[PDB]
């Protein structure tokens, strides 16, 4: 376990094998070093003798108990799971390191003292808002940005996977990076190929599910939640749609606007507090860019801003032709006359069009899609 | 004071201005228009809003206005502030006839017009207007002619446009019915028929619950004839005849 963490000849030599010779005569040593002990120090047997004898110290029932201070010498005062705490103290199996306030520990049934630490079970928000695998395809199933894809790899991908670049310039990456255009032009799209490209431990949030009617849950889950990012590792931490916090007023809250005002006061002071950060990237996505708070939007809190605009003709049939990839299509359709039947579809209004005339052909049973399909389909689809 | 005021004139930060396109927004609703011609004549399709079964039933036309003695226009939006709007041009109409002793162009009209909404929009700190509204109109120099306002200030020449609750999916099938100069004014009138059978989501097709004016080019008339209820549901099942007939071979 860490003996050794040095590799660099990276070849046949005698240097790579007396490393091992050195390292292979000392783990030899510390073999007969401690072989002589239970030689001329039987006396138990070590491997369980002092082992149930600390279980032997320690009674089964076990009390599970929480820190609340530390005075050295080993004694403390631990808080009851009903409340009357007491102050006994802390033994020499406790090994004193994993010892902070609120930690739960391990208690005597008679005399309470501190036996052992406990390990925590995790945490269901931590699940809940962690994302476990790879959403969908990469940044292929895309098309037609092919720009800002350089942008986001920029601030967010070649930052992981190239940290040489940054340091023959001199420089650092950029921080807070921004989406923002029209509705349903493939926002949350873009960070689904992201979070598939990506190893870091990811994070995803709606702006709207940040309000509470608790006062100051909003700001508590906000301070937690940057303790989670801070505490895990390179990790990720999208928020979608955070528009919502300023739009919309609900009655569940408690307080009105200003408390809205607070969470974001306290969401402000994690982007840009005085503490050491850490190795947290910050992707942000909403469609009414006008309307939020710009002191969130300074440099130093966001740096890249990124506009999506609505899709050209030419690169619309690029996402017909990805939305008809891998689907029977009768050659009963042209593309071109379903690309200039609204002047400003989205990309999720191709996609829309295609599913629900695949919602057509499993009406009728078949297996290939006509033209008739896309007749009623952008009937369905767009007038209403 | 100037806490009071409202500034309906500036522009968004993003560049545009939101006072008409929420007027704009308005004119969606609380309407259906159209006009067609490709031929001698032009005619106007309205639906009628208000069908309470208590009305006079007068004024020989709800949104229909003769302008000129050739020309009239088909309206869409607040009807009481068309009301200013169409006297208001029609002694323009009448200035221009005592300025030169001669009928206007129809273009040059609209224009003049599209400048008054126009100006209201600019500055003022000025309620606009949320009308637009539909030209037909004969001159000697094209003939009959097509006209589209626009509450904003600018207009459009086009030959059949509906602008109802469900205007472009209308003209999702305008664009899909018509022919360059040979819909003739009975081939338009049974499309038209059928267009305001799409759109018209009160099926049936309730004569009284339209309303429908032509403009022909008579000798020296330009006969400007709103069609009497009894000959609209003849049109109405003469639709219905062909449909069961076109359906049925299928
Ligand atoms: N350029 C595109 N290519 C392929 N598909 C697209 C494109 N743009 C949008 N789509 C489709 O539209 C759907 C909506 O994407 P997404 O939700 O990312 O857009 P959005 O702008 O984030 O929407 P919202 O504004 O509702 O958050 C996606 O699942 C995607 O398949
Ligand atoms: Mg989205």
């Amino acid at each position: 376990a860490s003996k050794l963490p040095l590799v660099t000849p990276h070849t046949q030599c005698r240097l790579k094998l007396l490393k091992l010779e050195r390292i292979k005569d000392y783990l030899l040593m510390e073999e007969e070093f401690i072989r002589n002990q239970e030689q001329m120090k039987p006396l138990e047997e070590k491997q369980e003798e002092e082992r149930s004898k600390v279980d032997d110290l320690r009674g089964t029932p076990m009390s599970v108990g929480t820190l609340e201070e530390i005075i050295d010498d080993n004694h403390a005062i631990v808080s009851t799971s009903v409340g009357s705490e007491h102050y006994v103290s802390i033994l020499s199996f406790v090994d004193k390191d994993l010892l902070e306030p609120g930690c739960s520990v391990l208690l005597n049934h008679k005399v309470h003292a501190v036996i052992g630490v406990l390990m925590d079970d995790t945490d269901p928000l931590v699940t809940v808002m962690k994302v476990e695998k790879a959403p969908q395809e990469t940044y292929a199933d895309i098309g037609g940005l092919d720009n800002q894809i350089q942008e986001i790899k920029e601030s967010v991908e070649l930052p992981l996977t190239h940290p040489e670049y940054y340091e023959e310039m001199g420089i650092k990456p950029p921080k807070g990076v921004i989406l923002y255009g029209p509705p349903g032009t493939g926002k949350t799209l873009l960070a689904k190929a992201v979070a598939n490209q990506t190893s870091a431990t990811f994070l995803r949030v709606v702006g709207s599910e940040l309000i509470q009617k608790y006062l100051g849950d909003g700001p508590k889950l906000v301070r937690e939640l940057f303790r989670v990012a801070e505490e895990h590792a390179p990790s990720i931490v999208f928020i979608d749609e955070i528009d919502a916090i300023g739009t919309k007023r609900y009655d569940s809250n408690s307080g009105g606007e200003r408390e809205i005002q607070r969470t974001m006061l306290e969401l402000l002071n994690q982007l840009d507090g005085f503490d050491s950060r850490g190795d947290v990237k910050v992707i942000m996505a909403t469609n009414r860019i006008e309307t939020l708070d710009p002191a969130l939007i300074r440099p130093g809190r966001i740096d890249r801003k990124i506009e999506f605009p609505l899709p050209d003709e030419k690169t619309k049939k690029r996402i017909f032709q990805i939305h008809t990839s891998r689907m029977t299509l009768a050659d009963d359709v042209t593309l071109d006359d379903l690309i200039m039947a609204k002047d400003d579809l989205s990309g999720a209004d191709i996609k829309a069009i295609c599913t629900e005339a695949g919602l057509m052909a499993l009406r009728e049973r078949r297996m290939k899609v006509t033209n008739e399909d896309f007749k009623k389909s952008k009937e369905n689809v767009l007038y209403k | 004071s100037r806490r009071y005021d409202s500034r309906t004139t500036i522009f968004s930060p993003e560049g545009r201005l939101y006072q008409v396109e929420y007027a704009m927004e308005a004119i969606g609703h609380a309407g259906t228009c159209l006009g067609i011609l490709a031929n001698d004549g032009v005619l106007l399709a309205a639906e009628r809003r208000n069908i309470h079964k208590l009305l006079d039933e007068v004024f020989f036309s709800e949104k229909i206005y003769k302008l000129n003695e050739d020309m009239a226009c088909s309206v869409a939006g607040i009807t009481s502030d068309a009301n200013v709007l169409t006297n208001e041009l029609r002694l323009i109409a009448q200035r221009y006839l005592l300025q030169y002793q001669e009928p206007i162009p129809c273009e040059q009209l609209v224009t003049a017009l599209c400048d008054i909404k126009q100006a209201y929009t600019q500055f003022g700190g000025k309620r606009p207007f949320g009308v637009s509204l539909l030209y037909i109109g004969w001159d000697k120099h094209y003939g009959f002619q097509l006209y589209q306002s626009d509450p904003s200030g600018n207009y459009g020449g086009w030959k059949a446009t509906c602008i109802g609750n469900n205007s472009a999916a209308a003209v999702s099938m305008l664009k899909q019915d018509y022919k360059e100069g040979e819909m003739t004014l009975k081939s338009a009138l049974a499309l038209a028929i059928k267009v305001l059978n799409k759109t018209m989501d009160v099926s049936k097709l309730s004569a009284e619950k339209v309303e429908i004016a032509t403009l022909t080019r008579e000798n020296g008339k330009t006969v400007i004839r709103v069609l009497k209820q009894k000959e609209v549901e003849q049109l109405i099942k003469k639709h219905e005849e062909e449909e069961a007939k076109a359906e049925r071979e299928k």
